[PDB]
């Protein structure tokens, strides 16, 4: 049927602050994936109409997307590193799950995963 | 219209393919009417033509396999030119020199960016896929039929001293009077074995591309007959039925006459879903890059568009918002351009980002989207 | 798979070239004439010409030139042919055996290498040192003269100018020196170069180069003790030799184009010069050195391709475009100032451009009737067997195209005569011809330019000639509207009209118009005396072809074939139309099948579906190469000529075994005929249990006529294994393969004939010994018609080649 309203991104009642750590995650690693190649579909939430997806909400019971993830970071909705770190993997994990082994945009979301995976083992320590 | 200061140099180039590539200077070339075994591409579904600069994307594992073994041998795979794109159906195609290849490493997995270029016609004698799921093409090469003076068989030998040549329209008379005289030995005038002449359709073909590129055809556009008619086939906007046709034409004479007719009647273009939906006309084509008005160029996703520049364009919608990401023509962004009536993809809106730039806009309209049109 | 039998009724007439020397005898003068595939040689006499031998070579002659290498008693011919064959051949003649024995052969063909646009070039080096010749741009093959040389072997040594327009031998040169014209992006200019044996190379010439007229075309060696070259253009004639340079610019010669020349005396004092509107001039050198140069007007001839002077102001001229002649020279000028009397005519056939039959005279007995020669030469030919009389009706213009009305006892022929721009406004004939001569004559009235008229410039304009089918006089002479071109001419009834018309298709061709959009097809009837026209209809192109099609009319227009019918208002009413992916030439018919061809040789067979109203495709081949004329043989037998003087023949299965294979046509005949075929008709020239079915009419550019006609499987059999059999025993002049001469050969590809059946070789077997005949019959047995194999004896096949030669 229709698609589900996306994640929310900013929270009145939720305290906003500004980590090193995921200052770096917003000024390095999501710059990083943001800017490349295969970034696109990551880019929003999957549009499971226009796609002509009807199971996708269904089998992904945890939509993520990388302008979610731009927009929380720059609301300041992450209390710590951890959180993005999850809503990165989360975004993964529901593309593996979603396709099969090989399909073209499995592979573009496994070199998003490996140069965030790279990109990740350099997180410096907080202020 | 207008005028230009873009610099064509950069379109050709692929810039958008990263830094600058290994380049080969080395070319190979195969006897005409021999067998050769050649790879296929997988995912290549464009109609080759000879000539035309291929650019292209690959990230499979066995495709950058193939490309690798492909580089460390003699750089040429076969583009079968697909009568049925369903099935798979090949019958002719096209084979393709590397002459330019880049992996690239900080990247999230290994890719190759290679630019190519068709070489020769052929038949597709035997497909069979390997075990490896990549599949190999028994193939015959085409040879180019040049055939002779239509007046070589009826001239007379006292003339044989006038046949070399030391306001264009009085020279193009005096050319007909004096290399077609022997005509008058024959059922035939002089004006008819004009429309076989490889000269004058060349002319004709030249004044009706005067029409869109701007450059000179004392340099950009070649003087051997295969080589303009192969150069004049890679810029025609037409559906993969006519290009199919088109490359099974063998005569260079037959291949110019056919253009020839394209271009005269041939005149708006339309979507190809609607075929009732005029997206141009002919005369808002203009050559933004030196290969003409039509290249193809490559998305970040591997696919191929054979992108036509136009100065205008009717009946379509704007989808998002524009971007310099891969953009093929540098300083220009684009924006995903739908037909009005469809909603099918027909190409894209580029808008120049500095003010200084000249064209300020243009519409680039994919070939595989577009249908030619008679009134 | 074809079955067919190609014989020559009439061998070529044109004249190619033309030479004198001492052939047969040290003390005779001999006239050698080259027709394309023949060779004759006369003897001259005090009366004219004695013909003292007339050979056939299996090839087609590009080079002929006599000379006696220091050591022979006579003069050697050498002959070179379109495929290469290079021969040097002798005369030899005891009692009265005469037999042309080949001193030396051999193939010169490269590996590789682009056949040149000036043509094949041979010339020899006076003091018979080698033979230079000039195939292909770039290269300069050298056989030495050598006694050992039998084989003809030669060298090739590297042109740095690859664009050269003529070249010949120097005389009076220590080393063989050659002396071209070449033109590059600086102009046209004059080379010498020497010929070094020992290092097979080329060594500074003994003047520097010069630049000479742009239109520069002709060279000559002018023998000692002038020596030098002589440069003409269309403009200039020039001559150079070291320090001398000596240029003339006669306005006289800038009328026409000089295409040929001749030496009269020996030292190179006069010359014979002859132009392309048939003008011969003398070129005069005046004397150790030489002082001045002049060119006086002789006179007019027929529009010669060669020239050769033979005795006591006796000339030949050997034309193309039309009869051959020998005229005098005198000292003095007659009352019209000429100096030229013509003392014999040999008719000529060629060009050959349409013809047709019928059956004048007796009933039964046919006639053929054809449009001969261009421009002042053009004539209508009526041939009839006897070996083949023919009566010559001169026309001065150039007729295309001819059709017979049987109703109306004349014959309409389409004609083209050349103007030039008038003096105020409008144009003017150069001769009176017959399209101006006619007892009654008409124009076509406008129903339907910028940039008008030009400085003197030829048009072409375009008549209808109706003419007396008993003497032949033009009755009418009806022309065409301005810049129009009569291209088709059909002579038929349709529909429910019993009136007989001239039907004749139009196209408007203006000089910016590269293809035309715009032409007529018009509708005469010719009663008591004038020509009416009774119809006209537009069309959006040029009406390339017509053919009545079971009382209706079809036609081509551009890529168009259009069904009309004849309406009771007397128009033209389209019926249906059929748009190809070509342009149709070429329209042929029988019953409802529909042959449509165009020039490159693709072909189409379409079929007209009455109970429809329209047409189908039922086959179709594209298989590229210039063609000339096509034909249908039957309803699926299809034959054509092509490039490089060829014959196919393409079949249709009806039946059949797959949809995607019924509609190709397949290749099942090629020969390879020597002659460039422009008109195929039925018809037969024989008073009407054979052998053979079918007859078909063929006529050529070289004059040639020829005859074409189906085989059953065992006849052709027999004939082809005669054919071996007789290839065997039979001597070849230049000894040239047989197999090799009929081989369909283009410069692309060269293939064995099949289908085809010599008939010139099978007559052959009647002209040969007893025993000769014993040997080819021997052991033959190759009779598959009862079932079995029957053998044969020499009188079986005597009788059998009596009957196959009694079809012509
Ligand atoms: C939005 C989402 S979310 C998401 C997906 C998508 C599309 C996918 C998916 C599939 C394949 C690929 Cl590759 C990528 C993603 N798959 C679903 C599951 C599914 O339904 N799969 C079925 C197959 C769908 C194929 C659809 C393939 C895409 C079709 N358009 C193109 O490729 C061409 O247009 C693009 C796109 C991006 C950039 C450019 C272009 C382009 O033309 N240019 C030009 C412009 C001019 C210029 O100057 N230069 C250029 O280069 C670009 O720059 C799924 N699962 N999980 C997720 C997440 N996704
Ligand atoms: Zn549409």
């Amino acid at each position: 049927s229709m698609n589900p309203p996306p994640p929310e991104t900013s929270n009145p009642n939720k305290p906003k602050r500004q980590t090193n750590q995921l200052q770096y995650l917003l000024r390095v690693v999501l710059k990083t994936l943001w800017k490349h190649q295969f970034a696109w579909p990551f880019q929003q939430p999957v549009d499971a109409v226009k796609l002509n997806l009807p199971d996708y909400y269904k089998i992904i019971k945890t939509p993520m997307d990388m302008g979610t993830i731009k927009k929380r970071l720059e609301n300041n909705y992450y209390w710590n590193a951890q959180e993005c770190i999850q809503d990165f993997n989360t975004m993964f994990t529901n593309c593996y799950i979603y396709n099969k082994p090989g399909d073209d945009i499995v592979l573009m979301a496994e070199a998003l995963e490996k140069l965030f995976l790279q990109k990740i083992n350099e997180l410096p320590t907080e202020e | 219209p207008n005028i230009i200061n873009f610099d064509t140099s950069l379109p050709t180039s692929h810039t958008y393919l990263g830094a600058d590539m290994e380049e080969f200077h080395g070319r190979t070339l195969h006897d005409d009417d021999s067998c050769q075994v050649i790879p296929v591409l997988p995912q290549v579904m464009m109609i080759l033509i000879p000539g035309q600069t291929l650019p292209l994307q690959l990230f499979h594992p066995q495709e950058v396999s193939m490309v690798r073994n492909l580089i460390q041998k003699d750089r040429t795979f076969a583009v079968l030119a697909y009568s049925n794109v369903q099935e798979r159906e090949a019958q002719f195609g096209t084979t393709a020199e590397i002459y330019a290849y880049r992996e690239e490493q900080d990247f999230g997995i290994e890719i190759v960016k290679v630019k190519a270029i068709g070489r020769q016609r052929f038949k597709v004698l035997e497909l069979r896929t390997q075990s490896d799921g990549i599949q190999q093409a028994k193939v015959q090469i085409l040879p180019e039929c040049v055939l002779p003076s239509t007046m070589s068989a009826v001239q007379l030998e006292s003339l044989n001293k006038c046949q070399i040549f030391p306001c264009s329209y009085k020279w193009w008379q005096k050319y007909q009077k004096r290399k077609f005289h022997c005509a008058n030995l024959t059922s035939w005038p002089r004006w008819l074995y004009s429309l076989y002449d490889a000269e004058t359709l060349m002319d004709r073909i030249k004044k009706q591309l005067r029409e869109w590129d701007e450059n000179l055809k004392d340099d950009s556009l070649p003087s051997n007959p295969i080589d303009f008619s192969y150069r004049v086939a890679a810029c025609l906007p037409i559906d993969d039925v006519l290009r199919i046709q088109l490359l099974k034409i063998g005569s260079a004479i037959q291949r110019l006459r056919c253009e020839l007719d394209i271009m005269n009647k041939c005149t708006s273009l339309c979507c190809k879903q609607c075929q009732e939906t005029e997206i141009t006309t002919k005369n808002e084509i203009f050559s933004l890059s030196l290969c003409g008005p039509m290249a193809a160029y490559v998305n970040p996703h591997g696919y191929v568009h054979e992108t036509l520049t136009v100065y205008k364009a009717c009946n379509l919608n704007l989808i998002g918002r524009p971007s310099t990401e891969h953009s093929w023509f540098p300083g220009y962004a684009w924006t995903v351009a739908q037909c009005k009536i469809c909603a099918s993809h027909i190409g894209w809106k580029f808008t120049a980002t500095k003010k200084d730039m000249s064209p300020q806009k243009f519409w680039g309209l994919t070939r595989s989207a577009l249908l030619p049109t008679i009134p | 798979m074809s079955y067919n039998y190609v014989v020559t009724a009439q061998k070529p007439t044109a004249v190619n070239g033309c030479v004198t020397g001492h052939f047969t005898s040290a003390e005779d003068l001999n006239l050698l004439i080259a027709k394309n595939t023949r060779l004759e040689i006369y003897v001259v006499t005090a009366e004219g010409l004695r013909p003292v031998k007339e050979v056939g070579m299996y090839g087609k002659i590009a080079v002929m030139e006599l000379f006696r290498p220091k050591g022979e008693s006579k003069d050697l011919l050498f002959i070179l042919t379109a495929k290469y064959n290079a021969c040097i051949l002798e005369y030899k003649q005891s009692g009265e055996s005469i037999d042309i024995i080949t001193r030396a052969h051999g193939n010169v063909q490269d590996r590789i290498g682009r056949p040149s646009e000036t043509g094949i070039i041979g010339i020899i080096d006076p003091e018979c040192r080698m033979i230079g010749l000039r195939l292909y741009d770039g290269l300069f093959k050298v056989i030495p003269l050598d006694r050992d040389n039998k084989e003809l072997k030669a060298f090739n040594i590297r042109l740095e100018e690859l664009h050269v327009i003529d070249v010949k031998f120097l005389y009076g040169c220590q080393a063989p020196t050659i002396c071209f014209v070449y033109q590059d992006p600086q102009g046209r200019h004059v080379k010498t170069y020497e010929v070094s044996l020992r290092e097979k190379e080329f060594n500074k010439g003994p003047w520097k180069q010069e630049n000479v007229e742009a239109e520069a075309s002709m060279v000559i060696a002018v023998p000692e003790p002038f020596g030098g070259a002589i440069i003409i253009g269309q403009e200039s004639i020039t001559y150079h030799n070291g320090d001398k340079y000596l240029a003339i610019a006669p306005p006289i010669i800038k009328q026409s184009t000089i295409v040929c020349h001749n030496r009269v005396d020996p030292n190179g004092s006069r010359y014979l010069l002859g132009d392309m509107e048939g003008r011969l001039f003398m070129l005069l050198l005046e004397k150790v050195t030489l002082k001045d140069l002049r060119v006086e007007l002789l006179g007019e001839t027929s529009i010669a391709e060669c020239l050769t002077y033979l005795d006591n102001g006796v000339v030949f001229v050997g034309s193309r475009l039309g009869d051959s002649q020998l005229v005098k020279l005198n000292v003095d000028s007659n009352e019209q100032g000429s100096y030229v009397v013509a003392m014999e005519t040999f008719t000529n056939l060629g060009p050959i451009v349409d013809m047709c039959v019928v059956d004048l005279e007796r009933q039964g007995q046919g006639q053929l009737v054809t449009c001969s020669g261009a421009f002042k030469e053009g004539s209508l030919r009526i041939i009839r067997n006897g070996k083949l009389h023919i009566r010559t009706v001169p026309l001065y213009e150039s007729p295309r195209k001819i059709c017979y009305q049987e109703v109306s006892q004349c014959f309409g022929v389409l004609s083209s005569r050349i103007e030039v721009q008038d003096t105020s406004g409008g144009t003017t004939a150069l001769r009176p011809s017959a399209s101006t001569q006619a007892l009654s004559s008409s124009v076509s009235s406008s129903k339907l330019a910028p940039h008008e008229t030009s400085f003197g410039e030829e048009v072409e304009v375009h008549n209808l000639l109706i003419i007396d089918q008993h003497t032949f006089e033009v009755l009418h002479a009806h022309q065409f509207l301005q810049n129009e071109y009569a291209l088709s001419l059909v002579s038929c009834k349709l529909g429910k009209d019993p009136n007989t018309y001239f039907i004749v298709g139009t196209a408007m061709v203006y000089p910016e118009e590269a293809e035309p959009k715009q032409g007529r097809i018009v509708v005469f009837q010719y009663s008591d005396g004038k020509l009416q026209t009774v119809a006209e209809k537009e069309v959006k192109g040029a009406v390339y072809s017509m053919v009545e099609f079971n009382g209706k009319l079809l036609a081509s227009i551009n890529s168009t074939v259009r069904l009309y019918e004849w309406t009771t208002e007397k128009e033209l009413r389209t019926e249906c139309n059929h748009y190809n992916n070509i342009m149709a030439l070429y329209l042929k018919t029988k019953g409802d099948f529909i042959l449509v061809g165009d020039l490159m040789r693709s072909v189409l067979l379409l079929a007209y579906k009455p109970m429809e109203g329209n047409f189908e495709e039922i086959a179709r081949d594209f298989n590229p190469n210039w063609m000339s004329a096509v034909e249908i043989l039957d309803d699926d037998n299809f034959l054509g000529a092509e490039n490089a003087f060829n014959l196919f023949v393409c079949q249709k299965d009806s039946a059949a075994t797959t949809d995607e294979e019924r509609q190709h046509l397949q290749e099942v005949g090629l020969f390879h005929l020597g002659e460039f075929v422009n008109v195929f008709c039925h018809g037969s020239l024989v008073m009407q249990s054979t052998p053979t079915q079918g007859s078909v009419l063929f006529g050529t550019v070289n004059g040639m006529i020829g005859l074409v006609t189906s085989l059953s499987e065992s006849w052709y059999n027999l004939l082809l294994d005669m054919q071996n059999r007789l290839n065997k025993v039979i001597k070849s002049v230049g000894k040239i393969e047989h197999s090799f001469w009929r081989s369909f050969h283009t410069e692309r590809k060269t293939e064995p004939a099949t289908g085809f059946i010599d008939g010139d070789l099978i007559e052959s077997f009647l002209d040969i010994s007893r025993p000769k005949m014993q040997e080819v019959v021997a052991n033959l047995q190759y009779d598959d018609g009862s079932g079995m194999k029957r053998e044969a004896t020499a009188d079986d096949l005597i009788k059998v080649v009596e009957e196959l030669t009694r079809i012509h």
